[PDB]
RNA sequence: GCGGAUUUAGCUCAGUUGGGAGAGCGCCAGACUGAAGAUCUGGAGGUCCUGUGUUCGAUCCACAGAAUUCGCACC
RNA sequence: GAGGGCGCUUACCACUUUGUGAUUCAUGACUGGGGUGAAGUCGUAACAAGGUAACCGUAGGGGAACCUGCGGUUGGAUCA
RNA sequence: AGGACCGAACCGACUAAUGUUGAAAAAUUAGCGGAUGACUUGUGGCUGGGGGUGAAAGGCCAAUCAAACCGGGAGAUAGCU
RNA sequence: GCUCGCCGGAAGACCAAGGGUUCCUGUCCAACGUUAAUCGGGGCAGGGUGAGUCGACCCCUAAGGCGAGGCCGAAAGGCGUAGUCGAUGGGAAACAGGUUAAUAUUCCUGUACUUGGUGUUACUGCGAAGGGGGGACGGAGAAGGCUAUGUUGGCCGGGCGACGGUUGUCCCGGUUUAAGCGUGUAGGCUGGUUUUCCAGGCAAAUCCGGAAAAUCAAGGCUGAGGCGUGAUGACGAGGCACUACGGUGCUGAAGCAACAAAUGCCCUGCUUCCAGGAAAAGCCUCUAAGCAUCAGGUAACAUCAAAUCGUACCCCAAACCGACACAGGUGGUCAGGUAGAGAAUACCAAGGCGCUUGAGAGAACUCGGGUGAAGGAACUAGGCAAAAUGGUGCCGUAACUUCGGGAGAAGGCACGCUGAUAUGUAGGUGAGGUCCCUCGCGGAUGGAGCUGAAAUCAGUCGAAGAUACCAGCUGGCUGCAACUGUUUAUUAAAAACACAGCACUGUGCAAACACGAAAGUGGACGUAUACGGUGUGACGCCUGCCCGGUGCCGGAAGGUUAAU
RNA sequence: AAUUCCUUGUCGGGUAAGUUCCGACCUGCACGAAUGGCGUAAUGAUGGCCAGGCUGUCUCCACCCGAGACUCAGUGAAAUUGAACUCGCUGUGAAGAUGCAGUGUACCCGCGGCAAGACGGAAAGACCCCGUGAACCUUUACUAUAGCUUGACACUGAACA
RNA sequence: CUUUAAUGUUUGAUGUUCUAACGUUGACCCGUAAUCCGGGUUGCGGACAGUGUCUGGUGGGUAGUUUGACUGGGGCGGUC
């Protein structure tokens, strides 16, 4: 967040210097294309994820796929997304749609937005990466080849495209280089929108977890009918794993179905 | 707290509702014990 | 009280079939140093608690006593 | 009739304190800084290669006696 | 702007004071805040047994539930006067 | 009568928890009012609560019931598409007068309207199961007007008003203007009108999104209400009788403007901040089929249908509940009044109505306190109790930097009632009179009629004036949870700790978890910077160090010796 | 600090008196890195005595309007039970004299004082064991079922190297 | 007749892969103004999955029990 344009906080005349100080990117109404989530965690019955707090969900995007590649589009105005900290876009294709596309740092002109089968290679709706270049940035990428992307924000992720890799079978991300799926998998470039929302806490607390969730606070500590400790006295002190199932290192998997991870180098 | 023996209708389709006495088996036998061998009445319908 | 440990070389304690009394180390000489230590080869250093018994031979065990010492017995 | 004597009005203003701080004395109740080096002891890297150096800002192991690894300007022996 | 400082009935729960031989398994009088939300607030259908939501309590949960308001096991075991 | 009370966030209003018809009166005492007992919904004899518009069918649904065929299933039963239920979401949709004990959007009495058949004239190309406008929100607000309603007097009814005073400058009483039509104003939204074409919109499309020209700028959709229309429509001071003493019978004044604020109207205006305020519809139009000299719809006026209830007592709360007209709870609802920071408090007019145990007596029997000579906590587990101190402003105040804050620190103080500037200052207000203009809900000049600080010079009455109800110990110390706290109602009232960052950790992904027997519903409309482990202990630094044991697991050089 | 192993350790300054208003030579068992540590923002649902207030907090409350309760009228129910005409240290011990008599000799009644006097009441005493014993929470004892976990035969084939 | 080779003729396994199993919680096509859901071109990994017991500890995540007696009442120290 040494960043710009970066909003830093306030002098101290109030209990609160964060929130992020970002003016210029809320908005209303909520748009004709608009939807919600609905009642509380339900499983039907007996809930495993615990401590709920279920009310506000609520509104959401709506815009998934966005497979419209070929028809150019424009940039309307950029907001933001409370369920992802999200630096989306309204785009106007050309055509005569209007739509919601995940955007950049400040994407705007209101710029040339296109892509196409090798025809464009510009920040482009979705587009195949086995006809345009090579570099760190690449966004969407289906996770796997029609699904639909992998990732709904622009928080920083860079996904980094290799060459010609045991023949198109590509990407090097974090927590396994030996994805291999394929470049016949779809971009749009590129991973650094807000990293200003997540980069740096909003509060102790705030909005975004206090209005309509509770977080998790607890598992251990108190009441010995839930967890692995124990008698009393505020002592604790003991070995208490998280059981039957574990902690601190094992690994989970063995067999799955496409299963790609290979190496695994870890730590 | 808000102690306790209240009329109304409306609580009644889980617990003390008359068709659902005779859609139970459970309230079944209870409502021939209680008028149709029970030699007697209920009539509170309302 | 009972049951254990301990009284084996200046230091630290190893060791006992139950027949020899030990080394890490300190001294001594030997020479290398004017000297001394290191390091060095040689040599030495003993209340092996006392008493009685078993025994071929008791430092050792068994038994009686002495004494340091510890855990528990006490509330 | 007029003041000044008074008798009201009120202040400059002595006492007085809401206060708490300058700084000067001994009563200096866990100490550690810069040395003489009356025999100090453990150690001993540097003033020539102080007999398999390392000076300089110094960051670090932590008996430092600061080892030790760059960058020089040869106040460090040559035919390395 | 800020779960501001200090504001009403919509909040609970500090010690007392006339609460114990009850107005009462809980609430009180001159007093006193959290001041817009880590608020509580109401029609009803999803939590129907050894429960099931967790500001995370052995308190709850009919008011006294470490399994009770069930009566069908069962007029049980019975070292029991 | 006569003097005063309780509820004062009223037991004012209409009615929703269905308990139900037990209100008025005509008359009454068990089956009851821990007193009388006339009253208490007691309880008895009558009767009753007049709804096309009130709200719920409807067309309608977010959550959630059920559900074809089914994946399944011991017998049970579980989960679900199309459908179909479905409000506490939406849409059209009662007012001034009068009249019965009541009970009243009803009744009457007129104004005149909403859904759908029908008729006589008139105009016109219509349509849907599909398209598009939005149909739709959340509260703090900001800004202008309307004045609700009050006080005043011109003006009108009464008269000079029982003590002392009062006969034109007093002192009382009404102070109403209904409709729907008519038009448009306050802020606001939007430059007007045609023509030609698409990489678009469930097949289409006069409607929507994007494009490409033409011709013009003054164009379009209302809105509280002022204002007015109605209305020789009435209400009513009073006048004259009659009575079943309730009233109704006959008749009747007056009838203007100012001044100041809403709890409400405009404002789904317009602003400001983000947890991110839910769908079928009315509102407004596009076509598909198929009609197609046919049919449909919109309009003047003529009519009929206006689809079983409920409407009675009753509430910020005695026929609910508590169960003894119970010091539990607890409402959407008209907001009654002046000075008030206030739903902060002794005072109100009313509506029910003073609430069916009170006479005398005046030992000690602490449900208590006050002013004490002395002293000032010399008491003690509790300066406990009794407080007191509680404005703007100032004659001016200390440690401490997180330079907010520690600062209505602290200290003590003029305060009543009024001359004079000022037959009220200033400031707020804008009649008329006079002029202009675009022609009309228009502006310029101007000072009528209300109102009301804040001080300066001067007074002097105190034992007392913020003469009264609201409402505070400077401290200064110990351990810094660092965010207010209300979070373990049940010993503690926090001296509990819910923050929240992160190295590491479980998922390269049909992800981790499986609750339900078949779910893939949390997470997900989502990627290892999403969500979870175990925590973290403001902030900011700082985590030195050291691997014996013992964990955390990982592995294979290699033996203990297995289902294979 | 809940180590103060040693004892209320101190030097003694301040002080009607320092078992401390602290006013920096320690006597350190069983101190701390996330069960953390050098520290602190303004707030008190504020924990513990310490100034000056105001004083009746001691010892000293003897006066009071006064609630009422004994009194006078309506009404009078049980938290359930030892006959009473129940001697005020009494003595003697199935180790407790309102009843085994040495004494004093208390008229009948206020249920008005009602101060020790059903050891009493609110009720299977909390200290609680004979308990062939309700289950009631744990831990590098004991484990077990559900599970965690991989390798294994069942099952789903050999063509080549 | 073998320590052993080349081949025939009898035959087991592990690597090495392709792949009508399979799973489609991936698309396109499609019954269909369709969230369930029918079925195919295709795309994907892949004998993987699924669990039935056998071997293994891993934890106090159901349930269980309180296993003598000796008591100048208990815990230790002694005995039938």
């Amino acid at each position: 967040v040494k960043c710009k344009p970066t909003s830093p906080g306030r002098r101290h005349v109030v209990k609160v210097v964060n929130p992020e100080l970002h003016k210029g990117k809320p908005f209303a109404p909520l748009l004709e294309k608009n939807s919600k989530s609905g009642g509380r965690n339900n499983n039907g019955r007996i809930t495993t994820r615990h401590i709920g707090g279920g009310h506000k969900q609520a509104y959401r995007i709506v815009d998934f796929k966005r497979n419209k590649d070929g028809i150019p589009a424009v940039v309307e105005r950029l907001e933001y997304d409370p369920n992802r900290s999200a630096n989306i876009a309204l785009v106007l294709y050309k055509d005569g749609e209007r739509r919601y596309i995940l955007a950049p740092k400040g994407l705007k002109a209101g710029d040339q937005i296109q892509s196409g089968v090798d025809a464009a290679i510009k920040p482009g709706n979705t587009l195949p990466m086995r006809n345009i270049p090579v570099g760190s940035t690449v966004h969407n990428v289906e996770m796997k080849p029609g699904k639909g992307g992998q990732l709904a924000r622009s928080a920083g992720t860079y996904v980094q495209i290799v060459a010609r890799d045991g023949a198109y079978v590509t990407l090097r991300l974090r927590s396994g280089e030996m994805r291999k799926v394929e470049a016949d998998c779809r971009a749009t470039l590129g991973e650094v929108g807000n990293a200003e929302h997540m980069l740096r806490v909003l509060g102790k607390a705030g909005a975004a977890r206090w209005r309509g969730v509770r977080p998790t606070v607890r598992g251990t500590a108190m009441n010995p009918v839930d967890h692995p400790h124990g008698g009393g006295e505020g002592r604790n002190f003991g070995k208490h794993p998280v059981t039957p199932w574990g902690v601190q290192t094992k690994g989970k998997k063995t067999r799955s179905n496409k299963r790609t991870d290979k190496f695994i180098v870890r730590r | 707290m808000k102690r306790t023996f209240q009329p109304s209708v409306l609580k009644r389709n889980r617990s003390h509702g008359f068709r659902a006495r005779m859609a139970t088996k459970n309230g079944r036998q209870v409502l021939a014990r209680r008028r149709a061998k029970g030699r007697a009445r209920l009539t509170v319908s309302k």
